[PDB]
């Protein structure tokens, strides 16, 4: 989980339904909601945060090289696809389709909107494709794929000579790996549980909240 | 009087809303509708058998777009979640948006509305909203055989407070 | 040039906080927080909590126990809720400091003690050492990063076949200015003939796929020659 | 949740924007690199080990 659903409960409209008298009632407990309307207003702010501190790591919006020559890795899956209408990779598209009131809640919209955070997805992808940790750690420093895995082979201590004498086994065995990826994400819910989790606690918490209203 | 901000009390439910025809059918013997918090939704209306929805009145919250009061005085307010009827008047996601000017142009962010846009104080200044922007594009020439070394390094010393 | 360079640096830190309070934004707001949260405890004493009076004397004076005693409760719950979400409050953001004040120690051991080679943990860039400087309630951390600055232009390739038997580079990359063939540093542009000293021989040319064609110099060879 | 999120952009800094060396920070097994990937409220990574 990186955020949750950024929502506002006004402390007069929701305590009170719209009454005058009740209004008066509540301004004489002195500063109690005031607190929790900008504490409530505290906890939403700090979701838009934890995106920008999770994604805007990146400078500049990096876009991936038109043609896919990448040492005979098929990274096509993972990066964008023009077809799809969002310009959304097929995994993330997989999830968007896979993972599916008026009492004084209300559901701020978040900062950074589903296209736009995809675009920063794509951006620190196409990071790592043409330029691995350089990127990150300064200007964008191009460099080949396959030297990239034989420096970050040379890292793990396994020499080049294994990379490049052994290229086209990982390449069939990764992209079959990715595709192990997407069956496993497409038929089985059990690993995508915890976003599910935080959905179900924080929409019952809500639907919990509102359902006080109706206790005597 | 139907879909506007009225005051009703019907068989003497009370409330505020907007009244308007609902597709949903009652069965015969029902009366009143309700939701899931258990709150007044749906009425037969006692007169003439006709189903009324009751949508509460719209409202939203009151957000401020304000530059340095040195800099000017001039000052864009947020409607927020509503769109732009009840109410250089800008529909975006986030709700109804007055007294800022849409430009296509983009820049980095420096005031927030939400749902991507973002406002900032620019050319003769006024407040302007703008979808914000993501930083410089910067495609790489990746090639199959081409390296780029640095020939050059900057020591920067940043601050960091915790 | 380091030495002036980082001089430099210390000296756009003393402009850039000297000049620009914008820095101290999360220090300055615990601050403000905490303080306003008591000046909010205060408020909420002075705040009647749906009784006659706030004033606990004036209740006690305008009115005797017996009827009172319902008062003096509504007054006690008020206070004792006001501040149990105080103390709620206070003990949460507490966790929330102790929680930076852990990542402060780690990053104060790992970072200031010792190098550490754990990328943008300690300021964009290849970290190379951190300062820290005392601060009222808090820490203030200098970090020196290395940042590459200038691109220049090369064609690589993965290795290099000499008499048939492709050589892997030990440290650095095979890059060619276009007419001759160099091996450099990763980070830096420091370009070396190739030798057998800097390169291991491994295999035969056919399986390596982009292998080019390049001469290997043994730096042996010379001095048997001679 | 922040407490996740930090954990979040600390593997995405160490994991994504740079290989990391930690035992099973990235997954089991020895760390090569990692790709981010959008989810409602959430990120999912591919950790390549
Ligand atoms: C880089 O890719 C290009 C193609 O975009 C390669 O050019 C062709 O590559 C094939 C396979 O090596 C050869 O059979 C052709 O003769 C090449 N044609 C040209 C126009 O050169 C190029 O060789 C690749 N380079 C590397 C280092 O792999
Ligand atoms: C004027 O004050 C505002 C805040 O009150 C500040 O943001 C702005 O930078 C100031 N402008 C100048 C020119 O000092
Ligand atoms: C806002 O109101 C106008 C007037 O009916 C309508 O045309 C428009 O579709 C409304 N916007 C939305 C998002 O429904
Ligand atoms: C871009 O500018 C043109 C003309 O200046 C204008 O008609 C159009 O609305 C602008 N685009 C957006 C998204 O506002
Ligand atoms: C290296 O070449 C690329 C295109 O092949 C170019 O975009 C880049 O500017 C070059 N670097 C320098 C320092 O000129
Ligand atoms: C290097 O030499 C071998 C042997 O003749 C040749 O087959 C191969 O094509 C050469 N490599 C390149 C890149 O020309």
């Amino acid at each position: 989980p990186v955020s949750m659903t950024k929502t506002s409960v006004d402390c007069t409209m929701y305590i009170c339904g719209d009454s005058t008298e009740c209004s008066n009632l509540l301004l004489q407990y002195g500063s109690f909601c005031t607190q929790l309307n900008r504490a409530l207003t505290g906890i939403a702010v700090e979701q838009d945060k934890n995106t920008q501190e999770v994604f805007a790591q990146v400078k500049q919006i990096y876009k991936t090289p038109p043609i896919k020559d990448f040492g005979g890795f098929n990274f096509s899956q993972i990066l964008p696809d023009p077809s799809k209408p969002s310009k959304r990779s097929f995994i993330e598209d997989l999830l968007f389709n896979k993972v599916t009131k008026f009492n004084g809640l209300t559901v701020l919209p978040p900062l950074l909107t589903d296209e736009m955070i995809a675009q920063y997805t794509s951006a620190l992808l196409a990071g790592t494709i043409t330029s691995g940790w350089t990127f990150g750690a300064g200007a964008a420093l191009q460099i080949p794929f396959a030297m990239q895995m034989a420096y970050r082979f040379n890292g793990i201590g396994v020499t080049q000579n294994v990379l490049y004498e052994n290229q086209k086994l990982i390449a069939n065995q990764f992209n079959s790996a990715i595709g192990k990826i997407q069956d496993s994400l497409s038929s089985t819910a059990s690993a995508l549980g915890k976003l599910q989790d935080v959905v179900n606690q924080n929409a019952q918490a809500l639907n919990t909240l509102v359902k006080q209203l109706s206790s005597n | 009087v139907k879909n506007k901000c009225v005051n009703f009390n019907f068989n003497g439910l009370t409330g505020t809303g907007v009244l308007t025809e609902s597709n949903k059918k009652f069965l015969p013997f029902q009366q009143f509708g309700r939701d899931i918090a258990d709150t007044t939704d749906a009425v037969r209306d006692p007169q003439t058998l006709e189903i009324l929805d009751i949508t509460p009145c719209s409202f939203g919250g009151v957000s401020v777009i304000t530059p340095g009061t040195n800099t000017s005085n001039q000052v864009a307010v947020l409607y927020q979640d509503v769109n732009c009827t009840e109410v250089n008047v800008f529909q975006t996601r986030a709700g109804c948006l007055i007294g800022a000017e849409h430009v296509n142009n983009s820049y980095e962010c420096d005031i927030p509305i939400g749902a991507g846009i973002c406002a900032s104080y620019q050319t003769s200044q006024s407040i302007i909203a703008y979808t914000m922007s993501l930083g410089a594009e910067n495609s790489v020439a990746y090639s199959n055989n081409s390296i780029a070394i640095p020939t050059n390094f900057t020591i920067s010393v940043t601050t960091e407070i915790l | 040039l380091i030495a002036n360079q980082f001089n430099s640096a210390i000296g756009k830190i003393q402009d850039s906080l000297s000049s620009t309070a914008s820095a101290l934004g999360k220090l300055q707001d615990v601050v403000n927080q905490n303080a306003q949260a008591l000046n909010t405890l205060v408020k909420q004493l002075s705040s009647n909590f749906g009784a006659i009076s706030s004033v606990l004397n004036d209740i006690l004076s305008r009115l005797d126990p017996p009827e009172a005693e319902v008062q003096i409760d509504r007054l006690i719950t008020g206070r004792l809720q006001s501040l149990q979400t105080y103390v709620t409050q206070q003990l949460i953001r507490a966790a929330e400091i102790r929680a930076s004040a852990n990542l402060a120690a780690t990053k104060m051991s790992e970072c200031v003690l010792g190098q550490s080679k754990r990328v943008d943990f300690c300021g964009k860039g290849y970290h190379l050492m951190s300062f820290p400087q005392s601060a009222p309630h808090g820490v203030v951390f200098l970090h020196v990063t290395y940042v590459p600055a200038q691109e220049k232009n090369f064609t690589t390739a993965p290795a290099i076949c000499h008499d048939g038997k492709a050589h892997f580079p030990r440290e650095g990359v095979f890059v060619s200015n276009g007419t001759h063939w160099f091996v450099t540093q990763r980070n830096f542009y420091e370009p070396q003939i190739i030798t057998t000293d800097n390169t291991f021989v491994s295999g035969n040319c056919d399986v390596v796929i982009g292998i080019v064609n390049n001469t290997v110099y043994d730096p042996l060879q010379p001095e048997l020659d001679s």
